[PDB]
C-alpha cells in the first residue's frame, strides 16, 4: 500500500502543473501543452509504468471497502489518485490515437481503476467538486473515445461557458442511450464490444452520469430538448438546468424516457429525491397513470437499498434471510 | 427513309434559340427538350456534336461573346454549356448567385440537368471559360469559369442543391470514363488549355455534403449521383474517395422515405466487392476513418447483413422486391475469403476481366453432370444460409413475407437443379433437397397462406426445392425411392389439389382427394380469394402482370405440373378425373398455363488458380487443345375447348 | 527490332505506347502482349520498368504488374545461360 | 357459437392492442386459444398461444429494456414460458418440429436479451436437437447461438462440448460447402482459445482435442498467429502474447477477443 501510494504520487508529480481538458478531435491546436504531454509522457517507459500502477490501485480500491481503519487511504493522496486516474485514462486514449489498441489488458486495468475510483465516496466528492471539473470532463471524453474506438464501426453511430462543457454533457446523454442499446449483454447491438468492458463501461457510465455537471441535463429526455424548452442554467457550473415541467410529461414517450433515466440514474442528495417525488405526484390518459404508479414503486424501492441507497452503481437491494 | 442529320441539327438550333424567348413555359419546354435530347441522343446528332468543327462541316442576360455554334476550333457542346450557363444560372463577373426574382428555381433545375447531361456527353465543356472574349475588365476585375455551377449546393430549396449532386457525379464519371483513368495527363492538357484550378477531389466532399442533407429529395438525387459515380471512382486512382463514399452511403440506410432506401440499395447492388475487398486489403488509415477506430472495416458483411437482408423486412412491398433484385445482383460479386478457387482479391478481379475478354422435361430439374463454378457455389451457399437464418429466426411478418420472395427470386435466377451444392444443407446426405422442410411447415400454418403474393412464391420455391432431387432419388408414389422424401411431396400434392379446389369454387360461384370443407383454414383462403376475384370482376384492367389471382392460380398450376413430373400412373390413376374437373372449371380465367398442366398430366398417363492460371495458362491450354482437335380418355372435351380457345 | 520504313509502318514503340495506355482499362490483353514482347527476344528495361513499377493504389494496374513479373520470370526460367536478367530481376524485384 | 365468441375475443384483443396496455390482450389471446381448443382446429390454437407469447414478451421488453425497473420481477416471463410450452407441445403433438424449434429460438433469444444466458443456452440446445433430422444448418446456427450464450454466462466447458458438437455436425454435413466452412472456421478458432483458457489433463482431453492440438502445435495470417500463440503459451512467454494480442485484435470477433483476453490474463 505504501509503495503503491508513493509511486502513484510520484507519477502525479511528473504530470504538468496546469491541466487542460483532453479533446481527441483537435488535440494539437490550442497550446504547446501537448509538447510537454509527448515529451515526459510519450516515453515507452512511463507508459510501461502506468497500467502496472493501475492494476495496483484496482486491487487496492477493491480491498479498501473491507479493511480496518489503519489501511484506508489518506486524505492527502486523494487528489493525486484522482489525477492519476485521469492521467492513465488519457494514456489509454492517447495510445488509441497514435499506435494501436493499448494492450487490451491495460484497457481492463484502466477502467477497473477508474470505476473503483468513481465508486468511493471521498474520491467521488473530489471528482465532483469544482477544481477538477476539467479533469472530470476529460474522463467523459476519454471514456467515450474508448467506447467509440471499440463499439462503433466507421460509418455508424452509437444510436439510430466553454465549448467542452456542452459537448461532454451531450456525450454522456449519448452514452446513457447506449446503455439502453449498445452495452446490454446479449443484445444484437452488443456483438462488437468484447464483453470484458461492458460491466466496466456500464458501471462507469452510470457513475459518470450522476455528477453535478451532468445529472440535471441527463434526466431530461431528448424529446424535451427537441421541443422548445431552454431556460438559463447556473450553479457556478455551466450546466445546472432547472427541473423538468410536468406539462411535457403528459406525453407518453417523454414520460417513458423520463422514468428510464430516473431508474438507471438513481438519485443524489435527498432534495433531488423529493424533487422527483414532487414531479411523479404532479403526474397523477390512463396509460400515464400506470407508468406513474410503476415510477413510484421504483422510487420507493430505490430508497430501500442497504449501502448508499439511491445509487444503482455501488449498491443493490436489501434481502433478508428467512432461514 | 430514315431522318437525316441536318434535320436534327435544325431541331438543335431551334431549341437553342427558344431558350431565350421571354416566357415561363417556353423556357422550361425548351429546357426539357434539351435535357431529354441530351439524355437519349440520336446517334447522328451526337456524332456531330462530339466533333470539333461539327455544324460547319454540315453547312459547307448574355452580354459577352460566347460564340455561336457555327464557328470552328471548338465543339458545339462547349458553346451550348457556355450559352445555357451564362443565360440561366450564372452572372459573368464573379461567383455570385442569380436570384429567384430574375430566374425561377425550376428553370435553374432543368438548366442543371441539361449541363449534367452535356458534361456526361463531353467533359471538356465543363472546364471552358465562360466568355471567349474577356468581359470588360474595368467593371469586373477577374474572369470566372463554369465551376460556379457547383456553388448551387447552398441555394435555398431542394432540386437545385440535389441537381448539382448529380452534376458532380456525372462530371467525375465522365472524366474518368473519357480519359482512360489517366487523370494527371488530362488535367495537364486542360490546365495548359484553360486557366482554371479544379481537380476531381475538390468535387467529392461537395457531393458528400449532399448525402447528409435534410430533404429526402436531395438525398435521393445525391444517391443517384453516387450510383453514377462510385464504380468509376472505386477502380481508378481516386479509389480512397470512392471507398469513403461507399461508407457515407452506408450511413443512410434508415431514412423515412422509401425512394431513398430503394436507390441506396440500387447503388450498393452494382458494386463488385472483390475490388472493394482489395481496397480494404491495401488500406491502413481508412479502417480508422474519424474517431480513431481500431479494428477492421467490413463493408461486405455490413452491406449484405445490415443493409440488403435487413431491408428484406421493410414495411413497403416495393422495398422488399428491390431488395430481392439486389440480392440477385450481389451474389456473383461477393469474394468471401479463402475459397479453393480465387485466393487473393487480385485473382478475383483478374478472373472476372479475363473471363469476360477471352472466350422434354419440365423447367424444374436437370440430369446433366453439370460442370459448375466453385466460388459461385460458395457465395450462393453463404447467401442462402444468411437468408434462411433470417427466415427461421424471424419475429415479424415482413421478414418472412419478403424473405420467401428473396428465396423465390434466387431460385429462378440461380436454379437449384444446377447450383445444388450451393442450395444444399442437410437432406439427402452425400441431387439435393435444400431447406424445404421449413417452407413446407410455413404453408401448413393458418397465418402465412392468407396473403397471396408470398404464398405463390412459396409454392414456386417449394416446387423447385423438392424437384431438385431428380437424378439421385428416383432409382404410394413408387417412383420416388427416397422414403424420407415421400411425405414432403405428398404434402405439396395434397396442398396443391386443395388450392386448385378453392379456385374452382372461386371461378364457378359455388358456396362451399383434395377437399377443403372440414379444414377451417382453407375456408379463410376461400374468403380471401373470393374478395380478390370480386375486385377483379368489378374493375376492368386486362394487361396487369400483378393481379394476385391470375398469378396465384398460375403458380398453383405451374407447381402442380412440376410435381406431376415425378408421379406415375399408379399414383395418379385414382385422381385424374378430379384434376380434369378442376381444370375444365378453371380454363377460361387462365388458359396459357392450364394447358401446360394437361400436357404434363398427359405425359404421366402414357409412361413418359493463381493469376498465372487464369490470365494466360488456362485459355492457352484450351486454345491449343481446340487446335489439336481441329486437325481431324377424358381429355377430349378439354382438347375441344383448347381448339376453340386457339381459334 | 526493325524500324518502320520511314513512317510507313506501325513501329514497335508507338504500338507499345498504345499498349501502355491499355494498362488500366484492359489488363488481360496487356499480359498477352507482354508474353508476345517476351517471346520475340525484346527485353528493354524501360518498358519492363514501366510495366512492373521498378523503384491508395490503383486496382487493375496491380494485376498487370504481378502478371508481368510472373511472365518475365518464366522467360528467365527458360533461357538462363545469360546472367543479365537474373541479377536485374533479383536485385530489383525481391 | 364458439367461433363467434373467439372472433369477439379477437376484436377485444385488437382493441386492447390499440389501447396498448398488453398484460390483458394476451389474456384474450389465451381465451382465443381455449376457444379453438374447445373445437379441434390445430395451428390456429398455436397462433393464439404464440400471439399471447408475443404480448407477454413485449410487456417485459417494455418492463426491462425500455424501463429498467428495479421493481420488475419476471411475472410475464413465466406466463410466456407456459404459453410457449403449450405451443411447442401442440406442434410436437401435430408433428411439425420446425415450428416448435422456431418458438424455442424465439424464447431463448428473449431470455438472452433479458440478461439470463443459461436458460437461453437451454432452449437453444433444445431447438438444435429439434432441428437435426430435418435442417442441420439451422441446428448449427442454433448451437452457435447456444455457445455464445454459454460464453456469456461463463460455462466454458459447456462451450467446449457445444463447439466440438458443432464441428462434428459440420464435418458430417459439409463434405466445406459454404457457411459450413464459416462454422468450421469459428469452431477451429474458438476451441483452440478454449483449450488454452482451461488446459485439460490428458484424461478428460478427448481425441478431437488431441488432433487439433497436434495440428497447431482458415486464412494464413490468423492460422500463423494461432500457431504462434499456442507455442507461446506452452513456453509461457508473456511479451510475445502481448505482441500477439495487439496484432490479433482486428482479426477476431468480440467473442474471440474476450477468449483471447482471458487466455492472456490467466497465464500472467
Amino acid at each position: 500500500r505504501e509503495v503503491t501510494l508513493a509511486r502513484v504520487s510520484g507519477t502525479v508529480q511528473q504530470l504538468p502543473a496546469v491541466h487542460h481538458v483532453f479533446q481527441p478531435e483537435l488535440p494539437a491546436e490550442p497550446a504547446a501543452y501537448w509538447s510537454k504531454l509527448n515529451d515526459l509522457f510519450g516515453d515507452a517507459a512511463l507508459y510501461q509504468s502506468l497500467p502496472t500502477l493501475a492494476r495496483a490501485l484496482a486491487q487496492y480500491l477493491v480491498v479498501v471497502s473491507k479493511l480496518p481503519s489503519h489501511l484506508h487511504l489518506p486524505p492527502e493522496k486523494e487528489k493525486d489518485i484522482v489525477k492519476f486516474v485521469v492521467a492513465t485514462l488519457e494514456a489509454l486514449s492517447w495510445h488509441l490515437i497514435h499506435e494501436q489498441i493499448p494492450l487490451s489488458l491495460d484497457l481492463q486495468a484502466g477502467l477497473d481503476c477508474c470505476c473503483l475510483a468513481l465508486q468511493l465516496p471521498g474520491l467521488w466528492s473530489v471528482v465532483s467538486s469544482t477544481e477538477f471539473v476539467t479533469h472530470a470532463c476529460s474522463l467523459i471524453h476519454c471514456v467515450h473515445f474508448i467506447l467509440e474506438a471499440v463499439a462503433v464501426q466507421p460509418g455508424e453511430q452509437l444510436l439510430s461557458n466553454p465549448k467542452y462543457i456542452t459537448a461532454a454533457c451531450e456525450m454522456v446523454a449519448e452514452m446513457v442511450e447506449s446503455l439502453q442499446s449498445v452495452l446490454a449483454l446479449g443484445h444484437k447491438r452488443n456483438s462488437g464490444v468484447p464483453a470484458f468492458l461492458t460491466p466496466l463501461l456500464r458501471n462507469i457510465i452510470i457513475s459518470l452520469a450522476r455528477l453535478p455537471l451532468v445529472n440535471s441535463y441527463t434526466r431530461v429526455p431528448p424529446l424535451v430538448w427537441k421541443l422548445g424548452w431552454s431556460p438559463k442554467p447556473g450553479g457556478d457550473f455551466g450546466t445546472a438546468f432547472p427541473e423538468i415541467p410536468v406539462e411535457f410529461l403528459q406525453e407518453k414517450e417523454v414520460f417513458k424516457e423520463f422514468i428510464y433515466r430516473i431508474n438507471t440514474l438513481g438519485w443524489t442528495s435527498r432534495t433531488q429525491f423529493e424533487e422527483t417525488w414532487a414531479t411523479l405526484l404532479g403526474v397523477l390518459r390512463t396509460q400515464i397513470n400506470v407508468l406513474a404508479v410503476q415510477a413510484i414503486t421504483s422510487l420507493v424501492l430505490s430508497a430501500m437499498t442497504v449501502p448508499v441507497a439511491g445509487n444503482p452503481a455501488v449498491s443493490c437491494l436489501e434481502q433478508q434471510p428467512r432461514n | 427513309v430514315s431522318p437525316s442529320a441536318e434535320q436534327l441539327v435544325q431541331v438543335y438550333e431551334l431549341t437553342l434559340h427558344h431558350t431565350q424567348h421571354q416566357d415561363h413555359n417556353v423556357v422550361t419546354g425548351a429546357l426539357e427538350l434539351l435535357q431529354q435530347l441530351f439524355r437519349t441522343p440520336p446517334p447522328e446528332l451526337l456524332q456531330t456534336l462530339t466533333a470539333v468543327g461539327g455544324i460547319g462541316q454540315l453547312t459547307a442576360r448574355i452580354k459577352g461573346d460566347i460564340g455561336q455554334s457555327t464557328d470552328d476550333d471548338s465543339a458545339p457542346l462547349v458553346h451550348c454549356v457556355r450559352l445555357l450557363s451564362a443565360s440561366f444560372l450564372l452572372t459573368g463577373g464573379k461567383n455570385v448567385l442569380v436570384p429567384d426574382r430574375d430566374v425561377r428555381v425550376s428553370v435553374k433545375a432543368l438548366a442543371l440537368s441539361c449541363v449534367g447531361a452535356a458534361v456526361a456527353l463531353h467533359p471538356e465543356s465543363f472546364f471552358s471559360k465562360l466568355y471567349k472574349v474577356p468581359l470588360d475588365t474595368t467593371e469586373y476585375p477577374e474572369e470566372q469559369y463554369v465551376s460556379d455551377i457547383l456553388n448551387y449546393i447552398d441555394h435555398g430549396d431542394p432540386q437545385v442543391r440535389g441537381a448539382t449532386a448529380i452534376l458532380c457525379g456525372t462530371l467525375i464519371c465522365s472524366i474518368l470514363s473519357r480519359s482512360r483513368f489517366h487523370v494527371g495527363d488530362w488535367m495537364g492538357t486542360i490546365r495548359t488549355l484553360t486557366g482554371n484550378t479544379f481537380s476531381l477531389a475538390d468535387c467529392i466532399p461537395l457531393l458528400r455534403k449532399t448525402l447528409k442533407d435534410e430533404s429526402s429529395v436531395t438525398c435521393k438525387l445525391a444517391c443517384t449521383a453516387v450510383r453514377n459515380c462510385v464504380m468509376s471512382l472505386c477502380s481508378s486512382s481516386y479509389s480512397e474517395l470512392g471507398l469513403q463514399l461507399i461508407i457515407d452511403v452506408l450511413t443512410l440506410r434508415n431514412s423515412s422515405y422509401w425512394l431513398v432506401r430503394t436507390e441506396l440499395l440500387e447503388t450498393l447492388a452494382e458494386i463488385d466487392f472483390r475490388l472493394v475487398s482489395f481496397l480494404e486489403a491495401k488500406a491502413e488509415n481508412l479502417h480508422r476513418g474519424a474517431h480513431h477506430y481500431t479494428g477492421l472495416l467490413k463493408l461486405q458483411e455490413r452491406v449484405l447483413n445490415n443493409v440488403v437482408i435487413h431491408l428484406l423486412g421493410d414495411e413497403d412491398p416495393r422495398v422488399r422486391h428491390v431488395a430481392a433484385a439486389s440480392l440477385i445482383r450481389l451474389v456473383p460479386k461477393l469474394f468471401y475469403k479463402c475459397d479453393q478457387g480465387q485466393a487473393d482479391p487480385v485473382v478475383a478481379v483478374a478472373r472476372d476481366q479475363s473471363s469476360v475478354y477471352l472466350k422434354r422435361i419440365y423447367r424444374g430439374y436437370n440430369l446433366l453432370p453439370s460442370i459448375t463454378d466453385v466460388t459461385m457455389e460458395n457465395n450462393l451457399s453463404r447467401v442462402i444460409a444468411a437468408v434462411s437464418h433470417e427466415l427461421i429466426t424471424s419475429t415479424t411478418r415482413a421478414l418472412t413475407f419478403g424473405c420467401c420472395e428473396a428465396l423465390c427470386l434466387l431460385s429462378t435466377a440461380f436454379p437449384v437443379c444446377i447450383w445444388s451444392l450451393g442450395w444444399h444443407c442437410g437432406v439427402p446426405p452425400l441431387c439435393t433437397v435444400g431447406m424445404a422442410t421449413m417452407i413446407l411447415t410455413l404453408l401448413s400454418s393458418a397465418w402465412f397462406p392468407l396473403d397471396l403474393s408470398a404464398h405463390q412464391d412459396a409454392l414456386i420455391l417449394a416446387g423447385n426445392l423438392l424437384a431438385a432431387s431428380a437424378p439421385k432419388s428416383l432409382r404410394v408414389w413408387p417412383a420416388l425411392g427416397d422414403r424420407a422424401l415421400v411425405p414432403m411431396v405428398e404434402q405439396l400434392f395434397s396442398h396443391l389439389l386443395k388450392v386448385i379446389n378453392i379456385c374452382a369454387h372461386v371461378l364457378d360461384d359455388v358456396a362451399p382427394l383434395g377437399s377443403f370443407y372440414h379444414l377451417p383454414s382453407y375456408l379463410r383462403l376461400h374468403d380471401v380469394l373470393k374478395a380478390t376475384h370480386a375486385n377483379y370482376k368489378v374493375t376492368l384492367d386486362l394487361q396487369n402482370s400483378t393481379e394476385k389471382f391470375g398469378g396465384f392460380l398460375r403458380s398453383a398450376l405451374d407447381v402442380l405440373s412440376q410435381i406431376l413430373e415425378l408421379a406415375t400412373l399408379q399414383d395418379i390413376g385414382k385422381c385424374v378425373e378430379e384434376i380434369l374437373g378442376y381444370l375444365k372449371s378453371c380454363f377460361s380465367r387462365e388458359p396459357m398455363m392450364a394447358t401446360v398442366c394437361v400436357q404434363q398430366l398427359l405425359k404421366t398417363l402414357f409412361g413418359t488458380p493463381g493469376l498465372y492460371h487464369y490470365c494466360f495458362m488456362a485459355p492457352y491450354t484450351h486454345f491449343t487443345q481446340a487446335l489439336a482437335d481441329a486437325s481431324l380418355r377424358l381429355f377430349e372435351p378439354l382438347v375441344i375447348k383448347a381448339l376453340k380457345q386457339y381459334t | 527490332r526493325s524500324d518502320g520504313c520511314g513512317g510507313s509502318f506501325y513501329t514497335l514503340d508507338s504500338l507499345n505506347l498504345r499498349a501502355r495506355s491499355m494498362i488500366t482499362t484492359h489488363p488481360a490483353l496487356v499480359l498477352l502482349w507482354c508474353q508476345i514482347l517476351l517471346l520475340v527476344n525484346h527485353t528493354d528495361y524501360r518498358w519492363w520498368a514501366e510495366v512492373q513499377q521498378t523503384p491508395l493504389g490503383m486496382c487493375n494496374r496491380e494485376i498487370v504488374r504481378r502478371g508481368a513479373l510472373i511472365l518475365f520470370c518464366d522467360y528467365v526460367c527458360q533461357n538462363l545461360h545469360d546472367s543479365e536478367h537474373l541479377t536485374w530481376l533479383i536485385v530489383n524485384h525481391i | 357459437n364458439v367461433a363467434e365468441a373467439g372472433e369477439q375475443f379477437g376484436q377485444l384483443g385488437r382493441e386492447l392492442r390499440a389501447q396498448e396496455c398488453l398484460p390483458y390482450a394476451a389474456w384474450c389471446q389465451l381465451a382465443v386459444a381455449r376457444c379453438q381448443q374447445a373445437l379441434f382446429h390445430g395451428p390456429g390454437e398455436a397462433l393464439a398461444l404464440t400471439e399471447a407469447a408475443r404480448l407477454f414478451l413485449r410487456q417485459e421488453r417494455d418492463a426491462r429494456q425500455r424501463l429498467v425497473c428495479p421493481a420488475a420481477y419476471g411475472e410475464p416471463l413465466q406466463a410466456a414460458a407456459s404459453a410457449l410450452g403449450a405451443a411447442v407441445r401442440l406442434h410436437l403433438e401435430l408433428g411439425q418440429p420446425a415450428a416448435a424449434a422456431a418458438l424455442c429460438l424465439e424464447l431463448a433469444a428473449a431470455l438472452r436479451d433479458l440478461g439470463q444466458p443459461a436458460a437461453a443456452a437451454g432452449h437453444f440446445q433444445r431447438a438444435a436437437q429439434l432441428q437435426l433430422p430435418q435442417l442441420p444448418l439451422a441446428a448449427l446456427q442454433a448451437l452457435g447461438e447456444a455457445a455464445s450464450c454459454q460464453l456469456l454466462a461463463r460455462d466454458y466447458t459447456g462451450a467446449l462440448a457445444v463447439f466440438t458438437r458443432m464441428q462434428r455436425l459440420a464435418r458430417e454435413h459439409g463434405s466445406a460447402l459454404g457457411a459450413f466452412s464459416d462454422v468450421l472456421v469459428r469452431c477451429e478458432v474458438s476451441r483452440v482459445l478454449l483449450l488454452l483458457l482451461l488446459q485439460p489433463p490428458p484424461a478428460k482431453l478427448l481425441p478431437e482435442h488431441a488432433q487439433t492440438l497436434e495440428k497447431y502445435s482458415l486464412p494464413e495470417e490468423l492460422f500463423l498467429l494461432l500457431q504462434s500463440l499456442v507455442m507461446a503459451t506452452h513456453e509461457k512467454d508473456t511479451e510475445a502474447i502481448k505482441s500477439l494480442q495487439v496484432e490479433m485484435w482486428p482479426l477476431l470477433t468480440a467473442e474471440q477477443n474476450h477468449l483471447l483476453h482471458l487466455v492472456l490474463q490467466e497465464t500472467i
